[PDB]
């Protein structure tokens, strides 16, 4: 019940084998290259020849259905203010969702980072009503918006807003059961009421960036005594975990980040 | 494995 | 054989040409770097002066002297390669995975012993190449960092642009190092006027290029997002701009178009004036073409 969420995949077979050897059981990878922006209206970019994505023959049909989880390209901004950018984002989102369905991915991740996502909901509903029941749609959403987490380093220059964003999206999509949450945990946690409300949602996965892990006397990564409560309450929900980031504890192997997370599970209150 | 491998930090 | 899509094409004072390329589609997503003593011969892998493969895509690179490349990797790493004494192999020196996401770009501070980088993890980091460690990190931006540009005139000052409509000037010498400079639409590329201390140009996603003084004059030059800006080496610059419209525009000092070209058939990804003849240009895009423009000046 853990994933790696690698944003770079040199070779699919190698990455999958290495991740499996580290104790995980599924991999969150980008279906398309994160930087391979594509054009769909203006020539000559729309005539880009050659394959646009790695062929699906690299993995067995069972493997796609169970071990891989798609991620939307980071350059897609359906709600942009530039009409051309908006149309490109819509086309790219539709293409990537269709490819994810073609592979049969069990789950697909979409980011929420802005208070307006009406166009994204429109596109996602248009996709959902095609008739394929293959995949769910996890919606990445953080506890604290980036605008409230910045380090206050600028010189020149309310915690519920993230749940407001989630609520607006899920009501736009008409509470479709195929839309679930992928709550992302930050270094700091909000008030108890905010988390209590957040646990009343259909959270299917939780994201634990390695940057939030403290360091133990011995040196292995470890979570703070307040993160432990949230992790336990999530475990009660049987939510999937997605350890993302890099080896901030370079001395120890990445596997440690997961071994500790097992210690909590086997030490869960009876 | 290591004694305190998962012991809580201060 | 080299990967199809060229990512960056940087000249060096001697005259050589460094092309960093990556395969954004296909079975393998690895990257590669190539060095040509004679730029015209490129991109023929057979005529390359030297070359090497890299574990992941090359998002952006930059010279760090007469020998040395600071490569940004989509694997969340900042690698530093150093050429051999005879310039026959591209040897590796150190690789650091200090970012949690793709590194958008890296720049070298005026002194040459330090560098800066920004990532899609909305984080900036400053590196000391000699110590090969990170000095400082800043999560100042509230979105993915799009571009970073170190000042070539005075050390320890650089500009950063993000997808949250913020253009922050930095001065690490003082507490509270970041400021905010603004005029709109999101910034997408930055450049510093080389012959002026505090005048810099920035492009916006709508294809408009603006000239600003740190203490604005704008023009519509492209019909799509500007991807880069590179001032000319002359004593009176000839700022060159490229955008996703697969077009090159070389402008005057008043942001009035002076020359235009469309030889590329895909996204133009980089351009760099030659240091041997200031009239020669050299542009690379994902269409796998390296085009030399004889700009009139």
């Amino acid at each position: 019940s853990s994933g790696r969420d690698l944003n770079c995949v040199p070779e699919i077979a190698d990455t999958l084998g290495a991740v499996a050897k580290q104790g995980f059981d599924f991999l969150c990878m980008p279906v398309f290259h994160p930087r391979f922006k594509r054009e769909f209206i203006q020539e000559p970019a729309k005539n880009r020849p050659g394959p646009q994505t790695r062929s699906d023959l690299l993995l067995s049909g069972r493997d796609w259905n169970t071990l891989i989880v798609g991620k939307l390209s980071p350059w897609i901004r359906p709600d942009s203010k530039v009409e051309k950018i908006r149309r490109n984002s819509e086309a790219a989102m539709l293409q990537e969702l269709n490819f994810g369905a073609y592979l049969g991915l069990p789950a697909f991740l979409l980011p929420l980072n802005q208070e307006d996502n009406t166009n994204l909901a429109r596109v996602l509903t248009n996709h959902i009503h095609t008739g394929h029941h293959s995949s769910m749609f996890w919606m990445r959403v953080p506890l604290v918006a980036p605008e409230d987490l910045r380090d206050d380093i600028i010189e020149n220059a309310g915690e519920e807003k993230t749940w407001m964003w989630w609520h607006n999206f899920r009501t736009l999509c008409d509470y479709s059961k195929r839309i679930a949450v992928a709550l992302e945990i930050g270094a700091d946690l909000p008030s108890n009421h905010v988390i209590d409300r957040w646990l009343g949602e259909p959270i299917k996965a939780a994201i634990l960036p390695t940057s939030i892990f403290l360091t133990n006397k011995k040196g292995f990564p470890v979570l703070s005594k307040m993160h432990q409560r949230l992790i336990f309450r999530l475990l009660k929900l049987e939510v999937q975990f997605i350890i993302t980031g890099t080896n901030h504890h370079s001395e120890k192997e990445f596997c440690s980040y997961l071994q500790y997370l097992e210690y909590l599970s086997q030490n869960r209150p009876p | 494995t290591v004694a305190g491998q998962f012991e809580d930090a201060d | 054989c080299m990967e199809r899509q060229l990512e960056a094409a940087r000249y060096r004072s001697d005259g050589a040409l460094l092309l960093g390329a990556s395969s954004l589609s296909g079975r393998c997503w690895a990257g590669s770097l190539w060095l040509f003593k004679d730029p015209c011969a490129a991109p023929n892998e057979g005529f390359c002066s030297a070359g090497v493969q890299t574990e992941a895509g090359v998002a952006d690179l930059t010279w760090v002297g007469e020998r040395g490349i600071l490569v940004a990797s989509d694997s969340g790493a900042v690698e530093l390669w150093e050429l051999d004494e005879n310039e026959t192999l591209i040897v590796s020196k150190f690789c650091k995975y200090e970012h949690d996401d793709i590194v958008s770009t890296v720049s070298v501070l005026s002194s040459g012993t330090q560098a800066v980088s920004g990532s899609k993890d909305i984080c900036i980091k400053v590196w000391d190449l000699a110590q090969q460690v990170v000095l400082s990190s800043y999560r100042a931006h509230a979105a993915q960092v799009t571009c970073v540009a170190a000042s070539p005139h005075k050390d320890s000052v650089f500009l950063s642009c993000s997808e949250d409509n913020r253009i922050l000037l930095w001065d690490t010498r003082c507490p509270k190092p970041a400021s905010q400079i603004g005029c709109g639409y999101l910034p997408t590329s930055l450049a510093w006027h080389p012959q002026q201390s505090e005048v810099f140009v920035f492009g916006d996603e709508n294809g408009t290029v603006s000239l600003v003084d740190t203490k604005v004059l704008s023009s519509a030059v492209h019909s799509q997002c500007v991807t880069g800006l590179v001032f000319s080496p002359h004593s009176v610059p000839f700022l060159a701009s490229l955008s996703e419209d697969c077009s090159l525009a070389v402008l005057d000092s008043s942001l009035s178009e002076l020359f235009r070209s469309q030889a590329h058939r895909d996204f133009v990804r980089d351009a760099t004036w030659s240091p041997l003849n200031h009239s020669l240009l050299t542009t690379v895009g994902w269409d796998h073409q390296v085009v030399h423009h004889v700009v009139p000046t």
